[PDB]
């Protein structure tokens, strides 16, 4: 079909611009908390069902399958008791759509922590707030305070039979406390280092119980997917990727907005439609991350026709992690933009692995040498081999993510990088 | 390393390293001779016999003379 147009009221996230109250007496007037004791009365199987049926799929950057990630928990509680840790903290370089579900409509966090508890045979929810989102995990506890209050959560969900609370806990500006798998330590009080896969979180996570780590828009729209129609949700974006992105657009658009859209829309629509557009018109355009910062970048010949879906923006050697498109235009010095995103996977890489701990400072004394010239035209295929030497082998993805950046940098923009290289030589001499 | 060692102020890529080292010079060493080049050129068989018998004729008609005058 012919995707993008999304409209007002098939936005899930209304209040997303805070013009309406966030907390209740505000909430239930946009559905939040409508029937949620039906639903949990419907059971969990029938949520997993719903939610798989829908094919929300990851809104964090794993893609991940939503649902089917939830079916991971186990059914009979052997003593562990199954956590539920949402994702809100993100630190992903152009990513504030979490920054508008924490604040401005957080009753629809709630109500999804709450959804997805009973969804995953759950018994209480961490809210693992950004550390540096205070006046939003402020607002958070005051509509978490007003759902305690109002019978909403602890010790019956909703007036039903579920006990499920949902706790707030918030780090310290740290983007690899992040991880899914660095969320349950930073959270189990130690430092936010990774663990490896083998155990997976659904298996022993936080604690050592099982748990599944949710971004808060994965977890925000399960409402809403639940009481609207999962059909009705599956019916946006393309066939595998399903549902309504929160886009974030964020540098060199003449009005940078994060918004709520369809999926599958067609990046240059979204763009020249709700941002306004590439500053400069779009033959100004000159490259585009579109994911977050974790995705390589898209030089604008392959960006009119490119979707802000997962399975396209993957097959256009890229991804879409946290949809936060940064737009940069011929006016930016793309390697030093890259430079600077390697410096930011330097600064918040927390070390734990040498692939990363070591390569990353090396991507980023490359990247500060390229940016000025100071390397050789060979250096530029070692770049590419220390990224494919970081990528495979680091503990988390963030080693993907640091090596993902100065891979579509040199893909996309070598002539670029060649070009400062010749012209520091000729500089010389 | 290796592209901090050989510097050559410049350069743009790995290759053209200064690479200055010992060889011959542009166009080789002179041709070196390696044979037995043994100049023959003295005085021959004859010349050498005709120059002793000579004197062993000449001489010894001076050595008559000699013992002439002595006697
Ligand atoms: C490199 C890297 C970056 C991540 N960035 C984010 C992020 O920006 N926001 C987030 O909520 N989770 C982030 N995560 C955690 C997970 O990838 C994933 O987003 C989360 O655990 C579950 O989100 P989902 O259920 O929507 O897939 C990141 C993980 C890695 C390894
Ligand atoms: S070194 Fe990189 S991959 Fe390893 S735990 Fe730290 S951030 Fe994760």
């Amino acid at each position: 079909t012919h995707f993008g147009g999304l409209k007002d009221e098939d936005r899930i996230f209304t209040n997303l611009y805070g013009l309406h109250d966030p907390f209740l007496k505000g909430a239930m007037k946009r559905g939040d908390w409508h029937r949620t004791k039906d639903l949990v009365l419907k059971g969990t199987d029938w949520i997993v069902n719903e939610m798989k049926k829908s094919g929300l799929r990851g809104r964090g950057g794993a893609g991940f399958p939503s649902g089917l990630k939830w079916s991971f928990m186990p059914k009979v509680s052997d003593g562990r008791p199954s956590y539920l840790v949402v994702n809100a903290d993100e630190s992903e370089p152009g990513t504030c759509k979490d920054r508008e579900i924490m604040r401005h409509d957080p009753h629809k966090l709630l109500e999804g922590c709450l959804i997805a508890g009973v969804g995953m045979r759950a018994s209480a929810a961490y809210i693992y707030i950004r550390g540096e989102y205070v006046n939003e995990r402020l607002n958070l506890e005051k509509a978490r305070r007003e759902a305690y209050a109002a019978g909403l959560l602890g010790k019956n969900a909703c007036g039903s039979g579920y006990d499920f609370e949902v706790y707030i806990h918030f780090g310290a500006g740290a983007y690899i406390c992040g991880e899914e798998t660095a969320l349950l330590e930073s959270l189990e009080g130690k430092q936010g280092k990774p663990r490896l896969k083998p155990p997976f979180p659904a298996n022993a996570g936080l604690y050592g119980c099982p748990t599944t780590v949710t971004n808060v828009e994965t977890v925000a729209v399960s409402p809403t997917i639940l009481r609207r129609g999962p059909e009705w949700f599956s019916s946006f974006g393309r066939k595998n990727n399903a549902g309504t992105k929160l886009f974030c657009i964020s540098g060199h658009v003449n009005k940078p907005c994060t918004v709520e859209e369809e999926m599958s829309i067609p990046l240059k629509e979204l763009i020249e439609r709700h941002c306004g557009g590439v500053r400069g018109g779009w033959d100004n355009l000159l490259a585009i991350i579109p994911g977050g910062s974790s995705v390589p970048l898209i030089p604008k010949n392959i960006c009119e026709d490119v979707l802000m879906d997962f399975d396209a923006l993957k097959a256009v050697q890229s991804g879409l992690g946290t949809a936060a498109v940064i737009v940069m235009d011929k006016s930016t010095d793309v390697v030093d933009a890259i430079a600077r995103l390697s410096y930011f996977y330097k600064h918040e890489s927390c070390g734990q692995c040498t692939p990363c701990r070591e390569g990353t400072g090396w991507l980023w004394m490359i990247m500060e040498r390229m940016k000025v010239g100071n390397a050789k035209l060979e250096e530029i295929d070692m770049l590419q081999e220390v990224t494919k030497q970081i990528e495979g082998h680091t503990i988390c993805a963030l080693g993907d993510a640091a090596a993902w950046p100065v891979q579509g940098l040199i893909r996309h923009f070598r002539p670029e990088l060649e070009r400062r290289i010749r012209e520091r030589a000729e500089r010389e001499l | 390393t290796e592209a901090m060692i050989r510097n050559k102020p410049g350069m743009a890529s790995v290759k053209d390293m200064p690479l200055l080292q010992d060889g011959p010079p542009p166009g080789g060493f002179a041709p070196v001779r390696y044979a037995r080049r043994i100049s023959n050129t003295g005085p021959s068989a004859m010349a050498m016999f005709l120059a002793v018998s000579g004197a062993f004729a000449w001489g010894m008609y001076q050595v008559g003379q000699g013992n002439k005058i002595r006697r």
